[PDB]
């Protein structure tokens, strides 16, 4: 409509949750598989969370335009910051601790019993401590995706300076959306854009440790999050 | 890129 | 904040920074452009130009710690090495200029120096550098790009990843006074890990960010979303970090005698 | 973590 609605960015973001039902599969009755430990029940998570990430993206304005091996480029790229920046906002509404996508509530202790604390403590307070403070509501949380998503940086764009374009489309559209609703709080933009780069070492850091849960193996993961973990 | 490329492309 | 405070904000960083920083962007572009007579920079393109650049110090007075006896790559490793432990020194008093900050707690300002300060030096590494190489030794020598990718083993692939970084924020135009705010607003970031009092932080920073805000509007007035440009390249600077610590990681492995200077290693401990 | 240096910067400065 406007080059980058905020409206079909939102839409994005509500059709492929949770919200209500999803939230049972593994936390209240049942739960197929039967795996023991956190970081196994995490990467389950993320690898099916990874298919719901294909059809997010192609809800974001102009995305499903790119060429297709743009759109690989992309996602392969920006992933595990796309499915970190979802749980984590996930999380506000829980206290220390992280909610998966298959409904299942990941305790701080677990974690720092697996061995992932510290990361996993990262994650609590800068990212989900910082999105609860603030209150990031969801059409914020979906642009800042957005913005992830569209990064020119990515090795490989046939067209990079388009990239940056759309990226700078989401900038623009957020903006005016903060202004709009929030205009008690003229630095809301700017806080905004600075939960990225924790978003960015957070996913680094999570990347260099994927890749240490592979090179040693010992009952493996899941297709797709595996063919993402081949490294870009 | 199997999965990821079959995904995007329907 | 009224729109006076934010500019005398603003002044007041501008006038501490050319304090704090012996060449300034404007100086380095001036000396990389060729438009400062005052002897221009001697250029390093291999070995042999590399060593009439260090012992053309010889000659001068012995202050380059370390000299040869150890292959090439050493000696540009003892060189950055050193730039960047006096960059330490200089980003540490501007932040002492930042008003409000010597008032947090002093374990927050470690913490804050700790975790910025590389982000600092990368920034500001970018306004001594174009497409072809970089400015060294307070401007005396300019190292080219081509020469540092063609260094050895892991050695060769350090630059470069700075060099892209540079080239996309110096795209940016901005000069010595937007930066002086910009790198107030790195240092003042309440999202580094291990911080105890978080809100007084984010109160400096957020007085920064409106500074930096009005300066940008009034600094650049054509160049559309250069404050988003801007704040996204903060993100970006935690790549470049993490990428070359897991380069000097690879340095510690594949070489016995590292040997970093003990301010760099109470830095890079238990960092990120 | 100590930081001794990082202290003595933020403390004092340093020499000429
Ligand atoms: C590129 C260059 O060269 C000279 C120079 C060469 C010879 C004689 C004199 C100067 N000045 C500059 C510009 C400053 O460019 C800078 C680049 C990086 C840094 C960060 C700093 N690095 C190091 C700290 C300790 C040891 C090595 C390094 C390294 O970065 C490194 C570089 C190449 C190969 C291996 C390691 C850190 O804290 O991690 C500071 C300044
Ligand atoms: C968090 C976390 C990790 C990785 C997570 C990644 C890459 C994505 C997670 C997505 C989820 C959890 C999605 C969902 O459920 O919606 C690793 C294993 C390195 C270590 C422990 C903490």
């Amino acid at each position: 409509n406007e080059d980058m609605p905020v409206e079909r960015i939102l839409e994005a973001e509500l059709a492929v949750e949770p919200k209500t039902e999803t939230y049972v599969e593994a936390n209240m009755g049942l739960n197929p598989s039967s795996p023991n430990d956190p970081v196994t029940n995490i990467c389950q998570a993320a690898d099916k969370q990874l298919f719901t990430l294909v059809e997010w993206a192609k809800r974001i304005p102009h995305f499903s335009e790119l060429p297709l091996d743009d759109q690989v480029i992309l996602l392969r790229a920006g992933w595990n910051e796309l499915l970190i920046a979802s749980f984590s906002h996930r999380s506000i509404a829980v206290k220390d601790g992280i909610l998966l996508a298959t409904g299942l509530h990941v305790h701080r202790n677990s974690a720092h019993s697996a061995g992932v604390g510290a990361i996993f403590d990262r994650v609590l307070t800068e990212l989900v401590s910082k999105m609860r403070d603030m209150q990031m509501d969801k059409t914020e949380l979906g642009c800042l995706r957005a913005i992830v998503l569209f990064n020119p940086d990515s090795k490989g764009l046939s067209n990079p300076a388009e990239v940056e374009a759309l990226r700078e489309k989401v900038y623009a559209s957020l903006e005016a959306y903060c202004k709009h609703k929030y205009p008690e709080q003229p630095g809301r933009f700017a806080k905004l854009l600075l939960r990225l780069p924790a978003l960015r070492s957070i996913g680094l850091k999570c990347l260099e440790h994927l890749f240490f849960f592979k090179l040693i193996g010992d009952t493996p993961i899941d297709t797709f999050l595996m063919e993402m973990l081949e490294a870009p | 890129h199997k999965i990821l490329h079959r995904l995007l492309q329907e | 904040p009224e729109s006076a405070d934010l500019r005398a904000l603003a002044k007041h960083l501008y006038d501490s920074y050319i304090k704090s920083f012996p060449l300034t962007k404007a100086k380095a572009r001036a000396i990389l452009t060729g438009k400062t007579t005052d002897k221009s920079p001697f250029v390093i393109y291999d070995m042999n130009s590399l060593m009439m650049g260090e012992d053309k110090i010889k000659f001068k007075h012995i202050t380059p710690l370390q000299e040869q006896s150890k292959e090439v790559a050493i000696r540009i490793f003892q060189g950055c090495q050193f730039r960047s432990v006096e960059a330490v020194q200089e980003i540490t008093e501007y932040a002492k200029s930042i008003p409000g900050f010597v008032n947090l707690d002093l374990n927050d300002q470690v913490t804050l120096l700790k975790y910025g300060v590389h982000e600092i030096i990368y920034t500001m590494l970018a306004s001594l550098m174009n497409k072809d190489g970089v400015l060294i030794s307070e401007g005396q020598g300019f190292m080219t790009r081509e020469f540092l990718k063609s260094l050895r083993k892991p050695f060769g692939d350090f630059m470069e990843p700075k060099f892209e970084f540079a080239v996309k924020f110096n795209a940016l135009e901005l000069d010595d006074s937007d930066l002086a705010i910009f790198i107030a607003v790195i240092i003042l970031s309440g999202d580094r890990p291990g911080l105890l009092n978080v809100k007084p932080i984010e109160d400096i920073q957020d007085n920064l960010l409106q500074a930096l805000e009005l300066q940008l509007k009034l600094n650049h007035p054509e160049s559309s979303q250069l404050f988003a440009k801007l704040l996204q390249k903060m993100t970006d600077l935690r790549q470049i970090v993490t990428e070359h610590v897991q380069l000097l990681q690879v340095i510690k492995k594949t070489e016995t005698d590292m040997s970093l200077h003990p301010l760099l290693q109470e830095i890079y401990k238990d960092l990120y």
